[PDB]
Order: structure tokens, then sequence, then C-alpha cells
RNA sequence: UCCCCCGUGCCCAUAGCGGCGUGGAACCACCCGUUCCCAUUCCGAACACGGAAGUGAAACGCGCCAGCGCCGAUGGUACUGGGCGGGCGACCGCCUGGGAGAGUAGGUCGGUGCGGGGG
RNA sequence: AGAGCGCAAGGGUAGAAGGGGGCCUGACUGCGAGGCCUGCAAGCCGAGCAGGGGCGAAAGCCGGGCCUAGUGAACCGGUGGU
RNA sequence: UAGCUGGUUCUCCCCGAAAUGACUUUAGGGUCAGCCUCAGGCGCUGACUGGGGCCUGUAGAGCACUGAUAGGGCUAGGGGGCCCACCAGCCUACCAAACCCUGUCAAACUCCGAAGGGUCCCAGGUGGAGCCUGGGAGUGAGGGCGCGAGCGAUAACGUCCGCGUCCGAGCGCGGGAACAACCGAGACCGCCAGCUAAGGCCCCCAAGUCUGGGCUAAGUGGUAAAGGAUGUGGCGCCGCGAAGACAGCCUCACUGGUCGAGUGGCGCCGCGCCGAAAAUGA
């Protein structure tokens, strides 16, 4: 990164834009719960499917952690929190795609992906690809 | 344009004070009480207003 | 904690829109540059102020490329 | 390079329009805030001589003529592109006399 | 595919969706209507027509026409279609996209590796007599790192690419792998 | 009343970039010359004056093509005055009136006022 | 127009507010319709009249600086004048 | 002396606040403004609504600017595969400026941009409306709730603003077991009359153990999560089969066997199940 500065909260208002469509690999992880992903749980989430599938084929991380994450040093209430503890998270409204995989089949594909999910704070559905694309 | 019949039924308190000078512009003050005004554009948009606690009827 | 300051806030807008009567010297539109232009009948000051130079109904224009105007149409 | 013809606009009333050809040179007093001319003494392309400076003098004094006649005063000269001189300065000095 | 529908007017479009029924318009330099069509028999048939092949609809007014797919909004939050579009074609090439086959596997992908198929079709401007099922792409020479642009193309009769020529249509890439952890987790 | 050109204002890219073609009778430019007026941080490039020969190459005017640019619905959705209902919540759904952005279909190599000159 | 506009950011701006040159000192005097802002006190904009001037052929422009910071009631005293 | 605490005595009638802004050796105090009240004057103007004009940059969206951004392509600078070093390009499971495609992000980014809000004109609006002049004030600890944001930890009966509301002053009345601000509703007095509101109609306790149709088997209901499961109904698609299919007859597949006609996999919905440990008696 390199940017500017720590940012306010804001809330997490419908899921208006926060969702898109498969457009990178076969199957595709989805967001159900809106909330703010840590970058550590990003990492968690992307070794779980490669460890999974050692010399796997793709994987496609879609979001990016940009939001400084504050926190104050256990203390009383004044300047804000340096914080940065957890450091970095995106914003994730429900219906957006998380994680993309492709060069493996479904058994691959499904048990990576799943995986995934108990690495991830949200309820999340697997995708194939229908047939829908814009 | 006939006339309109308006039936205050339901309690402004609690509600935002121009709702409560929309019911003073139609003449309503007390509840369940009657009141006739004549069908206008000036009219009709103040009981649209307070639609949800009168009920009306044409005359 | 180097923050937590501002300034005495201007009270700056259009001061008087379109459609409304004005007597000479009424000031129209207190602006940051010339985020409204001059025009029939009124000058700007220093400052940017646009201002009526006479008397009458003040009146909006915009001509894209050229900018937006404010006049003032006389009759009295 | 027509910021001239801005300031002239935005001060008065009744512009002396004036363009000029390598061979040739044109008036028209006008009243913008409508855009419709008053009186256009044309030069060369009317009936005039050969010098364009002693034409100049000419036309100048000629749109007087028509122009005055019909009541006119404002001198809002339109100094085009073209620096106030020679040419120019004398369909100048040819309304500054007529 | 061919495939029934009903005209629209009025009727709230919500209203619509609980019946069933899922809105739409046909339109094209000529005409434009509001419509709708059952959900599940629409889903049905674009699960295989989706945009490249052609689709008539029946019209109540007996007429059956030529209509493409131009596009259809989902709606975000458990993807699901809200609203689809219907080119009526006519006889002048009308540009639209064509799926493509990539053949043969890659010297990369064989000798460990991954295809990442970018373009999965290509837009082109063609007549409607000309619909090509697909076009066929001889991805066996791509070795890991390579990679075919719009301008190795198997362009068949009558047809002719509307997008980039210097487009890039697939290409292979390095594989995921533990290995690569290691050496992540030194960094 | 109709066509062409010249000066000028209005709309302010559907007026633009590019590409091709066309006009020199008139108009305009280009152009000839540097003595006079005027001019160059140097140069008559520019501003300026006196003007024939040449040209329509440049510029400009007119006319074509939709590659870029520009304009862009309908339909649907977001969002939201106001009125309601549901969960612990981050939130969610209905009624009612309003209703985008994006994208699709398409449009666009302009329109017009006044004055002058030429047929 | 992403530069520039003495300095912070912003708004504005090449149809100049930016860069260069000629002449000049209105970084005038006496006023000031009408307003912006506003609890008070302050702060800000200002056409126009008179006087005497600057630049321009003229229409005109000039009561400092593209604008918004660069500041201090009263009291007490210094200084020059009437 | 006390800018602090306490105390301040008869009745009825009318109206009825504030807990905000500015400055304050000011911060639990004051001064002016705001909000209440009385008198006189003005007289349709007032809140609210209709129509019309102008102003605006939020919700949302977008990448055109400022920046951020994954993948790829393409290509200056780093390392080179075939090596070639006093040189080279397609290209390398190598680090990357610019640019292009795909895909995204932003309070201090906006090519766009609502709903709404403000103001003016015309119209309706006679109301404890409105305006002007004066006399008298109190208030300047507010609080809860809804909504929009900051702070906080998308903690707090937290805190700080904005719009609204109610409590304050309606701890008067009905409901919510009990409970200032949640739902209903603004109590002048009387009545052993009537109608409804919210909420209810098995008993405590007024009113249906009402009618018609489903679901639940947990006391769920009687108030917990990720997550897990042949719980149970409803819906849908995909595989096998009387060419005999699914189990078990070592069998699954399959034919003679035979019950022979159903069977296996997935997905969506309603209600439930587990996950589920606390201190006086439930
Ligand atoms: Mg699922
Ligand atoms: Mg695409
Ligand atoms: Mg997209
Ligand atoms: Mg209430
Ligand atoms: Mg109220
Ligand atoms: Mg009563
Ligand atoms: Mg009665
Ligand atoms: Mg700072
Ligand atoms: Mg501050
Ligand atoms: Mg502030
Ligand atoms: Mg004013
Ligand atoms: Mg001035
Ligand atoms: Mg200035
Ligand atoms: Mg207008
Ligand atoms: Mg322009
Ligand atoms: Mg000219
Ligand atoms: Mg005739
Ligand atoms: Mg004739
Ligand atoms: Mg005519
Ligand atoms: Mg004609
Ligand atoms: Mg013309
Ligand atoms: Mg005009
Ligand atoms: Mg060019
Ligand atoms: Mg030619
Ligand atoms: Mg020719
Ligand atoms: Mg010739
Ligand atoms: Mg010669
Ligand atoms: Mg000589
Ligand atoms: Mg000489
Ligand atoms: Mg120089
Ligand atoms: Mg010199
Ligand atoms: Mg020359
Ligand atoms: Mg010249
Ligand atoms: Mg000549
Ligand atoms: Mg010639
Ligand atoms: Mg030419
Ligand atoms: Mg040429
Ligand atoms: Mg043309
Ligand atoms: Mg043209
Ligand atoms: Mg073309
Ligand atoms: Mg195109
Ligand atoms: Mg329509
Ligand atoms: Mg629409
Ligand atoms: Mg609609
Ligand atoms: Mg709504
Ligand atoms: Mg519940
Ligand atoms: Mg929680
Ligand atoms: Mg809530
Ligand atoms: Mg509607
Ligand atoms: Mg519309
Ligand atoms: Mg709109
Ligand atoms: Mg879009
Ligand atoms: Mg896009
Ligand atoms: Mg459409
Ligand atoms: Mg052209
Ligand atoms: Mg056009
Ligand atoms: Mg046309
Ligand atoms: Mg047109
Ligand atoms: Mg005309
Ligand atoms: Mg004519
Ligand atoms: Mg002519
Ligand atoms: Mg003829
Ligand atoms: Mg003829
Ligand atoms: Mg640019
Ligand atoms: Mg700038
Ligand atoms: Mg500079
Ligand atoms: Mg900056
Ligand atoms: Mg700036
Ligand atoms: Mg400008
Ligand atoms: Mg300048
Ligand atoms: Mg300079
Ligand atoms: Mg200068
Ligand atoms: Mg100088
Ligand atoms: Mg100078
Ligand atoms: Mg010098
Ligand atoms: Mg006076
Ligand atoms: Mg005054
Ligand atoms: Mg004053
Ligand atoms: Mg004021
Ligand atoms: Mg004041
Ligand atoms: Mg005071
Ligand atoms: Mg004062
Ligand atoms: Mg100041
Ligand atoms: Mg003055
Ligand atoms: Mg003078
Ligand atoms: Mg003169
Ligand atoms: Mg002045
Ligand atoms: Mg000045
Ligand atoms: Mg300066
Ligand atoms: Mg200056
Ligand atoms: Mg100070
Ligand atoms: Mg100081
Ligand atoms: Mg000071
Ligand atoms: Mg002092
Ligand atoms: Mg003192
Ligand atoms: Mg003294
Ligand atoms: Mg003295
Ligand atoms: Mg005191
Ligand atoms: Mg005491
Ligand atoms: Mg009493
Ligand atoms: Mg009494
Ligand atoms: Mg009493
Ligand atoms: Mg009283
Ligand atoms: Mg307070
Ligand atoms: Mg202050
Ligand atoms: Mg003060
Ligand atoms: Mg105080
Ligand atoms: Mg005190
Ligand atoms: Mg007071
Ligand atoms: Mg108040
Ligand atoms: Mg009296
Ligand atoms: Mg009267
Ligand atoms: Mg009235
Ligand atoms: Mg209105
Ligand atoms: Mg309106
Ligand atoms: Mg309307
Ligand atoms: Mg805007
Ligand atoms: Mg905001
Ligand atoms: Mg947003
Ligand atoms: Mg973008
Ligand atoms: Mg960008
Ligand atoms: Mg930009
Ligand atoms: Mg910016
Ligand atoms: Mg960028
Ligand atoms: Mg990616
Ligand atoms: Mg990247
Ligand atoms: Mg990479
Ligand atoms: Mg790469
Ligand atoms: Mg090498
Ligand atoms: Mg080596
Ligand atoms: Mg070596
Ligand atoms: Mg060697
Ligand atoms: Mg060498
Ligand atoms: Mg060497
Ligand atoms: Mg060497
Ligand atoms: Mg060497
Ligand atoms: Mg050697
Ligand atoms: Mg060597
Ligand atoms: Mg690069
Ligand atoms: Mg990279
Ligand atoms: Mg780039
Ligand atoms: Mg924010
Ligand atoms: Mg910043
Ligand atoms: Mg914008
Ligand atoms: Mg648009
Ligand atoms: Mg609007
Ligand atoms: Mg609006
Ligand atoms: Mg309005
Ligand atoms: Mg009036
Ligand atoms: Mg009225
Ligand atoms: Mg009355
Ligand atoms: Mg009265
Ligand atoms: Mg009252
Ligand atoms: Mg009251
Ligand atoms: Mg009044
Ligand atoms: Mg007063
Ligand atoms: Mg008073
Ligand atoms: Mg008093
Ligand atoms: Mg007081
Ligand atoms: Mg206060
Ligand atoms: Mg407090
Ligand atoms: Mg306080
Ligand atoms: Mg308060
Ligand atoms: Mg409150
Ligand atoms: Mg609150
Ligand atoms: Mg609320
Ligand atoms: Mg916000
Ligand atoms: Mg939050
Ligand atoms: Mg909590
Ligand atoms: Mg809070
Ligand atoms: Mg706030
Ligand atoms: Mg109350
Ligand atoms: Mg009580
Ligand atoms: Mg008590
Ligand atoms: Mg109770
Ligand atoms: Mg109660
Ligand atoms: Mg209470
Ligand atoms: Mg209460
Ligand atoms: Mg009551
Ligand atoms: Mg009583
Ligand atoms: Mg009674
Ligand atoms: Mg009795
Ligand atoms: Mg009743
Ligand atoms: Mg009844
Ligand atoms: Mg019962
Ligand atoms: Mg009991
Ligand atoms: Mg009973
Ligand atoms: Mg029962
Ligand atoms: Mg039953
Ligand atoms: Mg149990
Ligand atoms: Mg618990
Ligand atoms: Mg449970
Ligand atoms: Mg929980
Ligand atoms: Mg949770
Ligand atoms: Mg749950
Ligand atoms: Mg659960
Ligand atoms: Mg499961
Ligand atoms: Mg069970
Ligand atoms: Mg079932
Ligand atoms: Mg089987
Ligand atoms: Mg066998
Ligand atoms: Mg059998
Ligand atoms: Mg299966
Ligand atoms: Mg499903
Ligand atoms: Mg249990
Ligand atoms: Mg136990
Ligand atoms: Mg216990």
């Amino acid at each position: 990164r390199m940017k500017y500065r720590k940012q306010q909260r804001g809330r997490l208002k419908g899921a208006t834009k926060g969702g898109d469509y498969v457009a990178f690999g076969d199957f595709g992880l989805v967001a159900l719960e809106p909330a703010w992903i840590t970058a550590q749980q990003i990492e968690a989430a992307r070794v779980a499917m490669v460890r999974h599938f050692r010399r796997g084929g793709k994987i496609f991380i879609r979001i990016f952690p940009d939001k400084p994450y504050t926190k104050k040093p256990l203390e009383v209430r004044m300047g804000k929190g340096k914080g940065n503890v957890e450091g970095y998270v995106a914003v994730v409204k429900p219906g957006r795609v998380m994680f993309e995989v492709a060069g493996v089949t479904e058994e691959q594909a499904m048990e990576a992906l799943r995986i995934a999910g108990h690495k991830l704070p949200i309820k999340t559905k697997i995708v194939r690809r229908d047939a829908y694309d814009e | 344009m006939p006339r309109l019949k308006v039936k205050l039924v339901k309690s402004p308190i609690g509600y935002p004070k121009d709702q409560k000078a929309a019911l003073k512009a139609l003449g309503l003050r007390r509840l369940q009480q009657e009141r006739v005004l004549e069908d206008t554009p000036a009219i009709r948009g103040n009981v649209e207003k307070v639609a949800h606690l009168v009920r009306v009827e044409v005359v | 904690t180097k923050n937590g300051r501002d300034s005495q806030a201007k009270r700056l807008g259009v001061k008087r829109y379109e459609g409304q009567v004005v007597r000479a010297g009424n000031i129209l539109v207190r602006q940051r540059g010339t985020r409204f232009k001059p025009g029939k009948n009124v000058g700007m000051g220093r400052d940017f102020t646009l201002f009526a130079l006479v008397d009458g109904v003040v009146e909006f224009q915009d001509r894209g490329r050229l900018g937006r105007y404010v006049h003032v149409r006389p009759l009295a | 390079k027509f910021r001239v013809r801005n300031r002239i606009k935005r001060t008065g009333r009744l512009r002396l329009s004036v363009f000029r050809s390598l061979k040739h040179i044109y008036a028209q007093i006008i009243d913008d805030e409508k855009g419709v001319t008053l009186v256009s003494a044309s030069s060369l392309a009317l009936k005039l001589k050969g010098n364009k400076t002693e034409v100049a003098r000419q036309v100048g004094r000629a749109l007087a003529e028509k122009a005055l006649a019909l009541g006119i005063k404002q001198v809002a000269f339109d100094r085009g592109p073209y620096k106030y001189h020679g040419r120019v300065k004398a369909l100048a000095e040819g309304a500054r006399e007529g | 595919y061919r495939l029934k529908a009903y005209y629209r007017e009025g009727e709230k479009p919500s209203a619509l969706r609980r019946a069933g029924k899922l809105p739409g318009v046909m339109y094209n330099r000529h005409l434009n209507r509001k419509v709708y069509v059952d959900l599940v028999e629409f889903d049905k048939v674009f699960r295989q027509a989706s945009i490249h092949h052609v689709i008539v609809l029946e019209l109540p007014d007996g007429q059956s026409l030529p209509t493409l797919v131009r596009q259809v909004n989902l709606d975000k939050r458990r993807r699901r279609p809200e609203h689809v579009d219907f080119f009526v074609l006519s006889d002048e090439p009308v540009e639209m996209y064509v799926p493509l086959r990539f053949v043969g596997t890659p010297a990369g992908v064989r000798a460990g590796g991954v295809l990442q198929e970018i373009h999965r079709d290509i837009l082109v401007k063609v007549s409607p007599r000309n619909i090509p099922e697909f076009i066929e792409v001889d991805v066996s020479g791509l070795e890991i790192g390579d990679s075919l642009h719009a301008s190795d193309l198997k362009l068949p009769p009558g047809v002719e690419l509307a997008v980039s020529p210097e487009e890039t249509i697939a290409a292979v890439v390095p594989p995921e792998d533990v290995e690569k952890l290691a050496e992540e987790a030194a960094a």
C-alpha cells in the first residue's frame, strides 16, 4: 500500500454494489453476511486453499484490504486510536465475490473453497458459473 | 371535484410538528371529529399528508 | 493530536435566487471564485461578490463552455 | 485573441465592428443583447478607390452619414484583432469627422 | 432455442416476480415492447443459449422473432435474474459475442501448469445468417507463460472480430503451490 | 422568395479529432515589396504600410465516411420524502409517491439570428 | 489545462487572474445609495456624486495585490498638524 | 462576605417555557440573542398544503481527475533460459515505471447524481396563526427513543453533534406481569349509560375453550452464535429400473433367484434438534 492516513468507520448499507459475478475461475466463494474482513483472514483463507490442493491451479483474491483499522492501547478517552493492531480490512457486503479457483475439478474446488468458509467470519456459499455473463 | 368528508381517527401524539399543523390547517382539532371541506389541490395535499390518521369519503 | 482545529465558517453562497426582486446594490452571490459570472446589470467586487447594479428581478443563466451568469432584468 | 471584443461588450452598446481584408475593409454598428446590425458601410466591396488608408477615412465618414441619420452616437469602437493604426485608425478618423 | 413470451404493461414488475414470471424487454432500431417470461423456462433455456445462441420468442400475437439476449440484470445478494433484454435481429451485420473452444492440452499445462482462459467468447460483427456456434483455437502450443491474442484466431467465413486485434484471449500461468508458501513465509 | 461567399451574435461537442473530395468569377486567404506609418529582448516570423504577378499547396468555406471523441433512450434496479411490519444484532421486508449511475438499443461529421456582397 | 498565479489548502482562471513591454503612483481626498454576515461590538461587498489626477485614440479602467489567514476594544501616553 | 446549601406561609381562573448560540480568570455564575407571559397597535400575513422558478452536491453510482488495487497482456530499468558477452531478440514456473484488457476501493477523489432541503411568486389556510412597540420573566446539568454520522471495540443505561419525537411539565388514564419517555391516548366536574384504541377474549381477569386450512412434538413456544445431523413436512432438478431395477439373500453391479417397484445423489423453503455450565428457591 501507500495511500493516506487513518479512515473513518462508516456503516455497511445494503448489499447494493457489494456483490459481483464469477469472472476468473470455474467456482467462487461469495459473502452472505456483511463484514470487515481482516487481512489476516484473507491470508489464512487463501493459504487454506493452496495448502489444500498442493501444487494446485490458480487462486483469485477479489477483495483487497484497503481500510485502516484503528484501536486504543487500553486507556481512557481521547485522541484517535493509533490502532492498526489488525491493521487493514476490506468492507464486504452480501453477494460480493471473494475468492475464485480454477485449474481444478469439482472435489478440489468444492473442498478448498469450503475450507475458506470456516476461515471467514461470515456465512458463505459456493458458486459454479451458472451462465450469466454481462 | 365534489367534497371531502374527513375524520381524525388516530391521535397525532408522537407525530411530527408539521403533521400536527396539517390538521390545524384542515380544521381538525378533536379526535373522531367530522369535517367536510371542498376538494382542492391545496386541501387534498394536507389530507394526503395526515392520511394515516384520518379517513376520507366523497360528499 | 495536532488537529482539533478549524476556521470561522464563512456563510457564503447564492444570496438571492432567480425570480426575486432586488434593490440596486443588493448582493446576489458571495462566492469562492467565479462559480457564477456577472452579466446584465450585475457587477462583482474584489472578492467575487456579485451584486445588483439596478433594481429589478434576478434571473440566472447557464452557457456550458462559457459558465453560469446572474442577471437583473429590470422593469422598475 | 478576440479578448478585446469581450471587453467592449460588457461596457455599453453599439459596437463599431471593423473587419478588414488584404484589399478591403468593412464596418457595421451592431446593437448586441439581441445580435442585430444597424448600419453597414462596406468599403472596397462597395465602390471606393485603391488607397487603403485613403479609402478608410472615406468609409468612416460614409458610415457616419447613414448611421447618424438614423440617430446614433455611441462610438463603442470594436478595434478588431487589428492594432489601432493606419487603416483601422483612418476608418475611425473618418467617423471622428462625420 | 424457442421460448414462450407474453406482453407486459402497467403490471407491477415486483408483483410479476412473485408469480414466477420475470419481466423483460425486446427491442431493435425499429421497435420495443414490454414483456416477461416464465422464470424456470427462461432459466432452462438461457442455461444453454445465454447470449451466444439465437432465441425465438413466441408471442401470443402468433409472432415469432429472432431475438438475442442483450443483457440480464441480476439481483445482488444471492445471484438471480431480475430482468432480461432481447435484441430482435433483422438481417444487417449485428455484432455479438461468440463462444470459444480451447482444444488440446497446452505444453505448459501438461508439464505442470494451468490455463487461465481469459475470454470465454469473443465479440464479433457478423450477419444474422452466420451464427458460428463457436470458434476453434489450437491452445496446444502454449508453454507456461505463453499467451494467445485475438490476432491469432481461426476466423470463420463471413465473420470478423470487432474487439481489439491485440487483445488477449487466454494464457498459461504458474500453479499455486505449498513450496511457494515456504518462500513467501521468508519474506 | 433560392444558392454561394464575407463580417457578426446566439445554442455551447449531435458543433470535435481524423480521413477523402471539392471551391478561386466573386469573396478570403496565401502572396509581392520594405520607400512612407508601425514593428522584432533577433528576424517584415508577428504587428504595419504600398500593392501588381502567382496559387488554392497552407489556412478557410462547402460536402461525404461513425475509427476515436461526443450525445443516448425504453425497460429494470439502486437510493429515497411519507406510512408500516420483522430480528440479538451487523440488519431485513411491505405499502405509497419520486427515481438515478452504469449498461443495452440507438443518434451525431451540426443548427440558427442579423447585416453586407455576388448569381 | 494535469503549469502558473509570493507562501496552507480550497474555489477560481489561458475568451487570464498566468508571462513580457510602454507610460505611470487611484497602496488618492471628501463621501457613500443599497446590502452580505450578525446577540453586542466587529467584519465584508459596493454602484454613484464632488475634487484633483494616471494609462488609453476611445468605449473605459484605477479608492493596492485572483480571492478567503498575515491580527488587538477601551484605557494611558509619544509624535506631527489644526 | 457567601457566584454555595437550606427555607419562603391563603384560594380559584387563563396562558405556559428552557436545559440552545455568542462572549465571559467563563465552565453548577453571569450579559445579549432564542423560547413563555401581559398591554397597545397592524390585519391575512402565520404554520401546513398546491403550482411555478432558481440554489445544492448527500444517498446511490462511477473511475473522467486525486490516490488506492488483484490477475493478465505489453514493455524502460533488475536477473537470464539457448548462454553472449567488449552484443542479442521471440522468451524464462524472476523484481517492476509507463500503457492496455479483465476486476475493484476512497470522509478529506467526482464524468455523474436522486429522494429531499432552502428561498421567492401566485393560491388555499381566522389560527392561543402572524408582525410591530413596550412591561414581567424563567431557562442556559437535560434525558430516553427512532434516524443520519464522529469517537469507541459495527462495547456500554457510553460519549459527541444533526433531524424528529416523547419524558421533563402528562410518575394523570388503558396495554406492556411489575417499569419517566415502548404501544393507545392529551384527564373542567358529575353518571350503577353507549362506542372504540392499544392489547386481548382457558382460569387467576372483562371478552370465542369461535369457524375454515396448514405447521410444530421441542415445553420448541418461554427469548444466543459459528457450525453439525436418515428430525419433519413442502418444492425442484439430475442419475438407475418391470430389457426386473434398490436392499439383503457374503454382497454392492447384475441375470435365473425374489420381495419384484420403486431407488440413489443434490439443491431450495417452513417449523423444530444439537451446539447450551453459576452461584439464597424455583
Ligand atoms: Mg448452499
Ligand atoms: Mg466485458
Ligand atoms: Mg461489470
Ligand atoms: Mg403514539
Ligand atoms: Mg411534535
Ligand atoms: Mg375533552
Ligand atoms: Mg359532536
Ligand atoms: Mg495536523
Ligand atoms: Mg474541529
Ligand atoms: Mg467545525
Ligand atoms: Mg442581498
Ligand atoms: Mg472596485
Ligand atoms: Mg482583487
Ligand atoms: Mg431559467
Ligand atoms: Mg465556448
Ligand atoms: Mg473582424
Ligand atoms: Mg419575385
Ligand atoms: Mg426579387
Ligand atoms: Mg422571410
Ligand atoms: Mg431557403
Ligand atoms: Mg454567417
Ligand atoms: Mg441572438
Ligand atoms: Mg488540428
Ligand atoms: Mg481541389
Ligand atoms: Mg480539381
Ligand atoms: Mg485568383
Ligand atoms: Mg518581387
Ligand atoms: Mg522604393
Ligand atoms: Mg528607411
Ligand atoms: Mg524578451
Ligand atoms: Mg529591442
Ligand atoms: Mg511580408
Ligand atoms: Mg498583416
Ligand atoms: Mg494584392
Ligand atoms: Mg490573383
Ligand atoms: Mg485546400
Ligand atoms: Mg496537401
Ligand atoms: Mg460542409
Ligand atoms: Mg464545416
Ligand atoms: Mg469513418
Ligand atoms: Mg462504436
Ligand atoms: Mg414509457
Ligand atoms: Mg429508466
Ligand atoms: Mg420503474
Ligand atoms: Mg419507500
Ligand atoms: Mg424472536
Ligand atoms: Mg454478534
Ligand atoms: Mg437498529
Ligand atoms: Mg412510484
Ligand atoms: Mg423519468
Ligand atoms: Mg434524473
Ligand atoms: Mg451498472
Ligand atoms: Mg465497468
Ligand atoms: Mg434496455
Ligand atoms: Mg468538419
Ligand atoms: Mg447534427
Ligand atoms: Mg444531419
Ligand atoms: Mg440537428
Ligand atoms: Mg438568418
Ligand atoms: Mg443581404
Ligand atoms: Mg460577396
Ligand atoms: Mg442572374
Ligand atoms: Mg440565374
Ligand atoms: Mg488535460
Ligand atoms: Mg490549477
Ligand atoms: Mg510563473
Ligand atoms: Mg495540492
Ligand atoms: Mg487551486
Ligand atoms: Mg473564462
Ligand atoms: Mg493578463
Ligand atoms: Mg506579468
Ligand atoms: Mg501582465
Ligand atoms: Mg514594466
Ligand atoms: Mg506593467
Ligand atoms: Mg528595459
Ligand atoms: Mg439617495
Ligand atoms: Mg444601509
Ligand atoms: Mg452601509
Ligand atoms: Mg442579512
Ligand atoms: Mg451588526
Ligand atoms: Mg449587549
Ligand atoms: Mg455596529
Ligand atoms: Mg478576518
Ligand atoms: Mg466607485
Ligand atoms: Mg482623466
Ligand atoms: Mg470616440
Ligand atoms: Mg471603482
Ligand atoms: Mg485594485
Ligand atoms: Mg500578487
Ligand atoms: Mg495585477
Ligand atoms: Mg487579534
Ligand atoms: Mg499580537
Ligand atoms: Mg495587532
Ligand atoms: Mg486600543
Ligand atoms: Mg485600564
Ligand atoms: Mg492624549
Ligand atoms: Mg498633541
Ligand atoms: Mg452574581
Ligand atoms: Mg442555610
Ligand atoms: Mg386554583
Ligand atoms: Mg374562575
Ligand atoms: Mg387550573
Ligand atoms: Mg392569561
Ligand atoms: Mg446546556
Ligand atoms: Mg467568536
Ligand atoms: Mg461578547
Ligand atoms: Mg455560561
Ligand atoms: Mg458558581
Ligand atoms: Mg434572556
Ligand atoms: Mg430555542
Ligand atoms: Mg383598545
Ligand atoms: Mg384591508
Ligand atoms: Mg390568507
Ligand atoms: Mg410550495
Ligand atoms: Mg412546488
Ligand atoms: Mg409538478
Ligand atoms: Mg456536481
Ligand atoms: Mg455526508
Ligand atoms: Mg457512497
Ligand atoms: Mg474504477
Ligand atoms: Mg482512477
Ligand atoms: Mg477530470
Ligand atoms: Mg480531486
Ligand atoms: Mg488510477
Ligand atoms: Mg484478480
Ligand atoms: Mg498488478
Ligand atoms: Mg503476478
Ligand atoms: Mg505479472
Ligand atoms: Mg543469458
Ligand atoms: Mg547465471
Ligand atoms: Mg564479462
Ligand atoms: Mg568471453
Ligand atoms: Mg563494445
Ligand atoms: Mg571495451
Ligand atoms: Mg565494455
Ligand atoms: Mg566488458
Ligand atoms: Mg575481449
Ligand atoms: Mg573485458
Ligand atoms: Mg510495468
Ligand atoms: Mg506483479
Ligand atoms: Mg498502470
Ligand atoms: Mg464517512
Ligand atoms: Mg487530504
Ligand atoms: Mg460531477
Ligand atoms: Mg448521463
Ligand atoms: Mg434535483
Ligand atoms: Mg430538487
Ligand atoms: Mg419549491
Ligand atoms: Mg407581493
Ligand atoms: Mg396567501
Ligand atoms: Mg377570526
Ligand atoms: Mg387575532
Ligand atoms: Mg399556543
Ligand atoms: Mg402550545
Ligand atoms: Mg405581517
Ligand atoms: Mg424588539
Ligand atoms: Mg416582551
Ligand atoms: Mg425586559
Ligand atoms: Mg436571565
Ligand atoms: Mg448557552
Ligand atoms: Mg448532562
Ligand atoms: Mg454545560
Ligand atoms: Mg436538547
Ligand atoms: Mg432529544
Ligand atoms: Mg439518540
Ligand atoms: Mg426516526
Ligand atoms: Mg457517512
Ligand atoms: Mg457499523
Ligand atoms: Mg454490544
Ligand atoms: Mg453509539
Ligand atoms: Mg454531525
Ligand atoms: Mg408535552
Ligand atoms: Mg403513577
Ligand atoms: Mg407518587
Ligand atoms: Mg401498566
Ligand atoms: Mg403506563
Ligand atoms: Mg413522567
Ligand atoms: Mg409516561
Ligand atoms: Mg386525555
Ligand atoms: Mg371544573
Ligand atoms: Mg364528562
Ligand atoms: Mg344511575
Ligand atoms: Mg366509533
Ligand atoms: Mg363503531
Ligand atoms: Mg373464553
Ligand atoms: Mg392469581
Ligand atoms: Mg372469563
Ligand atoms: Mg380456542
Ligand atoms: Mg385450526
Ligand atoms: Mg430439549
Ligand atoms: Mg446469553
Ligand atoms: Mg436455539
Ligand atoms: Mg451472539
Ligand atoms: Mg455472528
Ligand atoms: Mg442464525
Ligand atoms: Mg442456527
Ligand atoms: Mg452439510
Ligand atoms: Mg427431534
Ligand atoms: Mg423433505
Ligand atoms: Mg446401481
Ligand atoms: Mg455382469
Ligand atoms: Mg422378484
Ligand atoms: Mg450427482
Ligand atoms: Mg436452489
Ligand atoms: Mg438442550
Ligand atoms: Mg450440570
Ligand atoms: Mg440455575
